[PDB]
């Protein structure tokens, strides 16, 4: 249930001795590596053509925040502080009131992304698959504070990338 | 002194005649879980959460009404009164709507406090829930009775603190409503405190209505200024912003109470 | 003899690094924190409590979000009894006020008196 | 030439991360465990897991142990082709590097297939794991593990009897087994100086005590032994996961505990108790008895460990994180001396030393 | 139905807007200011009321395991439609 | 009211520590401005010394004054061998924290806080 | 596509040279590719 | 996988080993991206009767520390297990 | 109980008590209590003059052999007049067993350096100087190791704040990097999450 | 038969063991004689080192006197005696058969406080 890596004696004949010495003399060992090197020459490398080719992901992948929205347009989010509650940078900032029909809603929804761990507890927190962490990770930006999320980013967020979120969590709902 | 002989868990309490069983779980350092019991309210026993076995006896007894006798050892952790406590919580969670989200009492309910301490973690329940009308009884007190538990403690506040006598229970069965029966306006002076000792989000305050949520309240112990009572009150605040006020515990002043104008 | 005798009044200020500002101005409070009426739990009202008093909150110029300038803002310090938290402040040179526990007195309750024959605390309903 | 003395300061990376795990609740403080030793997450989270289970009396089904032994011998996979290609690129073999990490691109796809994330998982929780396998997940380990051992027989060519190589590593670094054990040493460390010492062997976790593997022992206490230990444990890692995707069982990934694991969401949207449990576990959590457990593993840098101390609240007291690399870089300036500068960073590389464990 | 301020400055679905005097406004000088031009409380307004002919309607949001908690909503007010507190689609019972 | 000593019996060989610090600081103080390559006089920084000193003046415990000692030596070390950088040594000069309000009419007019 | 490639080379997409009013003959982008084929560029789907 | 049998040789020859055998390289030989939907199975613990949990409550049998020895014969001197067993040498891959 | 609950193990606690009665009754000079826990785990509380008896006890004597320091580490309690509360976790390999040797200090009492008995010590107690102020005597060269270099405090003690008292930023006037008091755009919101429904029976307190 | 090497790094082989350990053996209780009768740390060790004096003088082998006094290889047997032995002598001087020194306070080691 063990082994000893490292505990052999090399034997002591003529032919083995006369072979370590031809490999030290006449460098054996390096002329193996060399091949070894010049074998990897002739094959086609792993490199994909980005951006004309992505490498591959998975529906449960943890990018990009977005607000989800009911198939009628009412957003899901009915301001329940659960994913601000579990979230583990605390980077989400809520703040609610009834609006004019007294609906319960968000007067702020913020999630910086500077402090965000892109760990998606709040998308599993969410009771009504509200907030969730969609498939963009091409989010760069030339500003600190462009990454600092309000509502209407993340709502927008949610309409640009809903017809990929619904099939995202239509892929992986029922592993949930 | 006339103090009799209890045992709770085993451990020996000398208690006053009259006394029941809750406070004498309750003199050791034991909080038995209760929903209609309120200890400034009369006692109604109509929630049957307090369900506590004493040895010896095959029945248990509701601990926030039975007088203890001498010698009763009274088992909180045995196996029948846990599952009694399971029991109920399963029939309270029942007909319970699924409206933790959008509850204002979530975070501070007592219902999903001692269902996580006291409970089963799971559902039998494979039928249809109820669903009741929701009353208008003011501009103060939001009413989403499809919550209500029936622990009639809105009554029994009505009718022995605020002197009202206007709530009440109509129907009978699982259509027993709590309200007025009628379009009238609960308004006292202290009207208010039904929020506090409704354990549930059937009643709620309306201006407090969504815009916080208990954990992320720093509290704040302070004094009244609206009458010459100086009753003292918690400020609960979010991110530098009053968010509401409740009542402290006072016993020579405001006893758990506050008036409408200082909540 | 391994052992010194020191009679001067126990004070680790100039140890624990804490600047002057946070030291003499600030008025530590200890107290049992008062029992959430939304519930009727009382676990929450069993340990000591030393906070401190809060200093400004302002808005975010570019978020509206809660700045501060205050570090003991969130420091909450818990207890088993009043007189380690006395000497946990004297100890840190923290001016403080101590609140009494106060307790529930125990009442009177009996469910027959809801059925009184010639008392005033019949319930008119049930 | 020689070192007298070396005195490593560190700090660098220190990030009060046990400062920050006492403020947070229970499932708030497991992707901090994944940011500690940022080559083996899912151990460091299995590490943690273990200790919050072992305060919580409640164990995780046997699939949840079958997935975290898959996915911390992959871990360890990962770990380890780390460890010997950044040791082999500071002394100047820079090839198999790209050769390994094409390897670990694809295992990063399994963690990004099984979690969404291709490092920081937070997938192993206390009471099992987040969630289940996706089909097909299987086959494709499957159709890595198969494959892996040429691509270790390869970087073995480009190593082992190099002479460029052995003349780097076989006389330098030398830990006797009595100083090692002195020293707080732990893994490799140990083994390599001959000591026969392998947590999961000895005190055998989840299901560790059903798979069947080799702990390959070093006999000279080297850099070159080491090296050698870990290209044998990458070797007895894909032993185990070929075990472990033979006999991985149906069932839950969660204990059924409600009180401790969330639902499921679709009872979440049913049922009242688990609209309960799953608001009280994602705001409060769950309460942990009062206790203080030491929960160590073997994780692939050597004894991961957590002393962990709850005061029965939903937050930890305390968490303190016993790492390897703190032990064994605090016995760099023993193992250095009488050695050269350039052997001091073959040194560096033998201790496995990633500063986010050292410096938390 | 997103509107303007005298500002030129689109209010938001809250009701957001920077006043006249208030210099954060200069945030948005040379660039734009993100609004979403959904408003829920107009597209939820826009659904029709469905008629049902049970005295307790259930609601999920739809997509089952998809939408929302499911909620039993009374519908004994025919003053009033019964709504959804999750998802805002309101009932009225046919009778 | 009999604890263990740290390293003074009494205050006295604990004042003698004190001097022994402050003499190692005096000495060290131009060596500091010079490798550091400061642009403080080397008198501002025996005075900024001084200040560190003086500011401790008021315990009467030896064994605080001792693990003051402790504290001071190990800035000491840190200074002495090139662990500190320069950012580290201006750090006892607050130059970019701006002079706060002293008096009370000041403080009250730019804020809240005594 | 072309599914004898290697998986990652097996689908890939040319930008087109104008979108939304900008020029992108060189100045391709990775965010360029709209959500409904951003699952099947990166492999989250097997179906267009 | 496209290589020519000229190139594919002299690979094959310049590692020493089969390397079309075993590709790194991934191919038609993984998982579909799209999958059927799954049905995960349930806990033990979802079972409509003898499921009270008060009898599978793992939380509430913690019990505090066994307090052994406090401060308020001719009998055998333990260890705090019995020895370690000494290890097997691998029937599998001993390397002697 | 079978499928959720952890399985007990009776004989390593039954081993572990019989192992901690003889540990206290070999050194009753310092050993102050002797407990198991339910997961069985065994803890030596011992008074803090006895640091170096009892640990070179248990590394050298021939039914103890815990020849490895794994952990050490301290605990603050304010609550406590001895706030500190340091934990030596010991694994023997010879038993396959650990043990956990618990003593106590406040700010200013000095606790002996067991790097006479482990050198694996040298910078965990070192790191408890960094973290805790905890002075060790006898260290060999004691000083910080995770801290910056001009710190003040001890961070990992409860009565520190999460966020420092300073904070640092380059400043362009002085060319410098520069420490300034903390403050903070958005403050760390509080949570107060304690249920004042008492969990768990088995540790409830007495009452005053 | 003269085993090879221990497979300990730094751990050297020992050629005579049996008459080592004897030596070990008889040091430790000649040592732990000083100790007063009293103490359960002279008891419990005259009683490991007696029976470990026994199985070495019971045993002419050197693998079977590994494989029944159950400590590895002989050579870190010897090791343990002689850390026994400067534990002994260190014993001495610390003297911890005498009672305690102090009691903790009073809420010292209560958890949860
Ligand atoms: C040696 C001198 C070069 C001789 C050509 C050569 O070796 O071609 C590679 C050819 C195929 O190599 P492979 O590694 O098996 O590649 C397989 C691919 O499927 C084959 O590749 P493919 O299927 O993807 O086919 C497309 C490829 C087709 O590839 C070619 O046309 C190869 C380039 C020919 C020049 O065309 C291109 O990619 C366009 C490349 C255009 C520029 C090529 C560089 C020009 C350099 C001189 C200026 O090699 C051989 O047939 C064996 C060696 C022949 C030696 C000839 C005597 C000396
Ligand atoms: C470049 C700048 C670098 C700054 C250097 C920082 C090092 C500062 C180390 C601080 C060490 C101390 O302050 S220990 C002093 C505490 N002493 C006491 O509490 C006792 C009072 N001691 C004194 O007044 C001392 O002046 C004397 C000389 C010991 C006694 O004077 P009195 O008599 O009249
Ligand atoms: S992904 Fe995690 S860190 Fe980011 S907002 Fe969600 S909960 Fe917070
Ligand atoms: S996004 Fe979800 S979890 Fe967060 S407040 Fe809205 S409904 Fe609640
Ligand atoms: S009353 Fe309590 S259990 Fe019911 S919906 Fe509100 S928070 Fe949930
Ligand atoms: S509304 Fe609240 S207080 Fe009134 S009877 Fe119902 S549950 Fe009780
Ligand atoms: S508390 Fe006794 S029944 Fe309600
Ligand atoms: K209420
Ligand atoms: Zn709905």
């Amino acid at each position: 249930t063990y082994k000893y890596v490292n505990l052999r004696e090399p034997s002591m004949d003529m032919k083995s001795v006369t072979d370590r010495a031809a490999q030290t003399l006449l460098w054996t060992e390096l002329i193996r590596g060399l091949g070894m090197t010049l074998s990897y020459l002739f094959r086609e490398p792993a490199t994909i053509n980005y951006p004309f080719e992505k490498g591959p992901l998975s529906p449960r992948f943890r990018g990009e925040h977005a607000l989800r929205r009911y198939p009628s347009g009412e957003e899901r989010c009915i301001a329940c502080k659960l994913c601000e509650a579990v979230c583990p940078a605390q980077a989400i900032t809520i703040e609610a009131e009834p609006r004019a029909d007294g609906s319960r809603r968000t007067t702020r929804y913020d999630i910086d992304m500077t402090k965000c761990i892109y760990c998606g507890f709040c998308q599993e927190a969410c009771p009504v698959d509200a907030i969730v962490e969609g498939p963009n990770f091409e989010f760069s930006t030339e500003t600190h504070e462009e990454l600092l999320y309000n509502k209407e980013k993340l709502l927008n967020n949610g309409d640009k990338w809903e017809a990929e979120i619904a099939a995202n969590i239509q892929a992986d709902y029922l592993y949930r | 002194s006339n103090l009799i002989e209890v045992f709770v868990d085993g451990q020996s309490v000398m208690v006053e005649p009259g006394t029941t069983v809750l406070q004498a779980c309750e003199k050791v350092g034991m909080q038995i879980p209760r929903f209609c019991y309120h200890e400034r309210l009369s006692v109604a026993g109509n929630c049957r959460m307090c369900l506590v076995e004493i040895e010896k006896a095959p029945k248990v007894v509701a601990a926030c009404a039975m007088p203890v006798m001498k010698g009763w050892n009274i088992l909180t952790n045995s196996e029948k009164t846990k599952k009694a406590r399971e029991g109920v919580m399963e029939f309270l969670l029942a007909n319970h709507p699924l409206d933790c989200p959008i509850c204002d009492q979530g975070g501070e309910c007592d219902l999903q406090d001692q269902s996580m301490m006291f409970g089963s973690d799971r559902s039998r329940f494979l039928e249809g829930k109820r669903a009741v009308e929701d009353k208008n009884i003011g501009p103060l007190v939001k009413t989403i009775m499809t919550r209500c538990i029936q622990c009639t403690r809105c009554i029994r506040f009505a009718s022995e603190i605020a002197g009202v006598d206007d709530l009440g229970t109509t129907g009978r069965g699982n259509d027993m409503q709590v309200g007025t029966y009628i379009e009238k306006m609960f308004m006292s002076e202290l009207s208010g405190n039904i929020i506090d000792i409704c354990p549930v989000g059937a009643l709620t305050s309306k201006p407090y209505a969504f815009t916080a949520r208990p954990w992320e309240t720093r509290k704040t112990e302070s004094i009244d200024v609206m009458d010459a009572v100086g009753s003292n009150i918690v400020v609960s605040t979010r991110t530098g912003e009053v968010m509401r006020i409740l009542p402290r515990m006072h016993e020579d002043i405001n006893e758990e109470w506050i008036s409408d104008k200082t909540r | 003899t391994q052992l010194i005798t020191v009679d001067e009044k126990l004070d680790i200020t100039t140890l624990t690094g804490v600047p002057e500002e946070h030291i003499k101005t600030r008025k530590a409070r200890i107290f049992v924190p008062a029992r959430n009426n939304m519930q009727s739990g009382v676990n929450n009202t069993k340990k000591w409590k030393m906070e401190f008093d809060t200093r400004e909150r302002w808005e975010n110029p570019l978020m509206g979000w809660a700045s501060t300038a205050d570090p003991l803002s969130n420091l909450v310090l818990t207890f088993s009894t009043k007189e380690d938290a006395i000497a946990f402040a004297e100890k840190n040179g923290w001016s403080y006020d101590v609140e009494e526990r106060k307790v529930p007195k125990p009442k009177s309750k009996s469910y027959g008196a809801n059925f009184s024959w010639n008392k005033r605390t019949r319930v008119s309903t049930k | 030439e020689m070192v007298r003395k070396c005195d490593p300061h560190i700090g660098l990376l220190h990030r009060g991360t046990e400062k920050l795990i006492e403020y947070k609740t229970y499932l708030q403080a497991l992707p901090y465990f994944d940011r500690l030793d940022y080559v083996s997450m899912m151990c460091n989270e299995q590490a943690y897991s273990l200790a919050v289970e072992k305060l919580l009396n409640i164990q995780p089904p046997p699939r949840a142990q079958w997935i975290r032994v898959l996915f911390g011998e992959i871990t360890r996979l990962l770990n380890h082709i780390m460890a010997v290609t950044t040791h082999a690129l500071d002394i100047g073999a820079m090839t198999p590097f790209f050769w390994m990490f094409e390897e670990r691109e694809k295992m990063f796809e399994f963690y990004e297939r099984v979690s969404g994330a291709r490092m920081h998982a937070a997938y192993v929780r206390p009471g099992g794991v987040h969630q289940d396998l996706p089909l097909g997940l299987m086959d494709d380990i499957y159709e890595f593990s198969k494959n892996f051992s040429l691509r270790i027989d390869e970087l073995e060519e480009m190593l082992t009897n190099n002479r460029i190589w052995r003349n780097r590593t076989v006389d330098i670094g030398v830990v006797t087994a009595e100083d090692a054990l002195n020293y707080g040493f732990s893994g490799v460390m140990l083994r390599g100086s001959g000591i026969q010492w392998d947590l999961r062997k000895t005190q055998p976790y989840d299901v560790y005590d059903q798979v069947e593997f080799d702990v390959p022992i070093g006999s000279r206490g080297d850099c070159y032994d080491r090296y050698l230990c870990r290209v044998e444990e990458m070797r007895q890692s894909i032993r185990i996961i070929s075990q472990c995707l033979n006999k991985m069982p149906p069932g839950e990934i969660k204990v059924d505990d409600a009180k401790v694991s969330p639902p499921k969401r679709a009872e979440m949207k049913t049922s009242m108790e688990s609209l309960i449990h799953h608001f009280k576990l994602y705001t409060e959590g769950y309460q942990v008895p009062p206790g203080a457990t030491y929960t160590a593993i073997e994780a692939p840098k050597g004894e991961f460990g957590v002393y962990l101390v709850s005061d029965g609240s939903s937050r930890p007291y305390r968490c303190k994180i016993k790492a390897p690399g703190f032990a064994h870089l605090a016995g760099l300036d023993k193992m250095s001396k009488g050695h050269m500068l350039a052997d001091v960073v073959a040194i560096i590389g033998t201790q496995d030393i990633v500063f986010g464990e050292v410096d938390r | 139905g997103v509107r303007t301020s005298p500002t030129g400055e689109k209010v938001t679905h809250t009701g957001q807007v920077y006043d006249d005097e208030d210099y954060r406004r200069v945030r948005f000088v040379g660039r734009q200011k993100e609004v979403n031009e959904n408003f829920a409380i107009d597209l939820i307004a826009e659904q029709p009321v469905s008629q049902v002919g049970s005295r307790v309607i259930s609601c999920d949001g739809g997509g089952g395991a998809l939408g929302h908690p499911r909620v039993y909503i009374n519908l004994d007010k025919e003053t009033k439609t019964g709504t959804c507190g999750y998802c805002g689609l309101q009932f009225r019972q046919q009778h | 009211t009999s604890v263990k000593p740290i390293f003074s019996r009494d205050m006295n060989e604990a004042k003698r520590r004190v001097r022994e610090l402050y003499r190692a600081w005096y000495r060290e103080v131009p060596n500091t401005v010079h490798l550091f390559q400061l642009d403080i006089s080397v008198k501002q920084g025996r005075d900024k010394v001084r200040e560190m000193f003086k500011k401790n003046a008021h315990v009467t415990d030896p064994r605080v004054v001792d693990l003051l000692v402790i504290k001071g030596k190990m800035e000491l070390e840190e200074t002495i061998n090139v662990w500190k950088q320069r950012t580290h040594v201006m750090r006892f000069f607050h130059e970019t924290e701006a002079p706060r309000p002293k008096d009370f009419l000041s403080k009250f007019y730019v804020g809240h806080d005594p | 596509e072309d599914n004898k490639q290697f998986f990652g080379r097996h689908r890939w997409v040319i930008y087109t040279t104008e979108m939304n009013g900008k020029n992108t003959f060189w100045d391709v982008d990775g965010s360029m590719v709209p959500p409904e084929w951003h699952r099947w560029l990166h492999c989250m789907t097997d179906d267009p | 996988a496209s290589a020519t049998r000229l190139i594919q040789g002299l690979r094959n020859w310049a590692s020493g080993r089969d390397l079309q055998a075993k590709l790194q390289l991934r191919y038609q030989e993984i998982s579909k991206r799209t999958q059927p939907p799954p049905k995960l199975p349930v806990g033990p613990s979802h079972r409509l009767s003898n499921n009270y949990y008060c009898a599978r409550d793992g939380r509430r049998e913690a019990m505090p520390p066994s307090i052994v020895m406090s401060s308020q014969s001719e009998k055998k001197a333990v260890s705090p297990a019995p020895p370690i067993k000494r290890w097997e040498l691998s029937q599998d891959e001993p390397y002697l | 109980t079978r499928p959720t609950v952890r399985p007990r193990n009776d004989v390593a606690h039954k081993q572990l008590s019989a192992f901690g009665e003889y540990v206290a009754e070999i050194l009753p000079k310092y050993v102050q209590q002797v407990q198991v826990s339910c997961f069985s785990e065994l803890e030596i509380c011992i008074h803090p003059d006895g640091v170096i008896p009892v640990l070179t006890f248990l590394r050298d004597h021939s039914n103890a052999q815990f020849k490895s320091l794994a952990d050490l580490t301290a605990v603050d309690i304010p609550t406590r007049q001895n706030r500190f509360e340091i934990v030596y976790n010991l694994l023997s390999l010879r038993f396959n067993s650990r043990i956990r040797v618990k003593t106590y200090t406040d700010e200013l009492t000095p606790v002996e350096s067991s790097v006479s008995v482990y050198k694996a010590a040298n910078w965990y107690e070192r790191e408890i100087w960094d973290m805790f102020g905890v002075f060790f005597a006898n260290h060999p060269d004691l000083r910080r190791i995770l801290t910056d270099y001009g710190f003040e405090g001890h961070p990992f003690r409860k009565d520190f704040p999460l966020s420092g008292y300073v904070e640092l930023r380059y400043d362009d006037e002085v060319k410098r990097v520069v420490a300034e008091p903390v403050e903070l755009a958005q403050e760390f919101r509080k949570f107060d999450l304690n249920s004042p429904w008492e969990a768990f029976p088995a540790y409830r307190q007495p009452p005053e | 038969l003269l085993k090879k090497t221990t497979g300990l790094v730094g751990l050297a082989v020992c050629e005579t063991p049996h008459e080592r350990l004897k030596i070990l053996y008889t040091k430790i209780l000649d040592v732990l004689g000083h100790i007063p009768k009293n103490a359960a740390y002279r008891k419990y060790t005259e009683q490991i080192t007696n029976e470990k004096l026994s199985i070495v003088k019971a045993e002419p082998d050197v693998k079977k006197l590994e494989e029944q006094l159950q400590g590895g290889q002989i050579e870190e047997v010897i090791l343990q005696a002689e850390n026994e032995l400067s534990l002994a002598r260190k014993m001495i001087q610390w003297k911890p058969w005498e009672p305690l020194v102090e009691e903790p306070p009073a809420s010292q080691w209560k958890w949860p406080i």
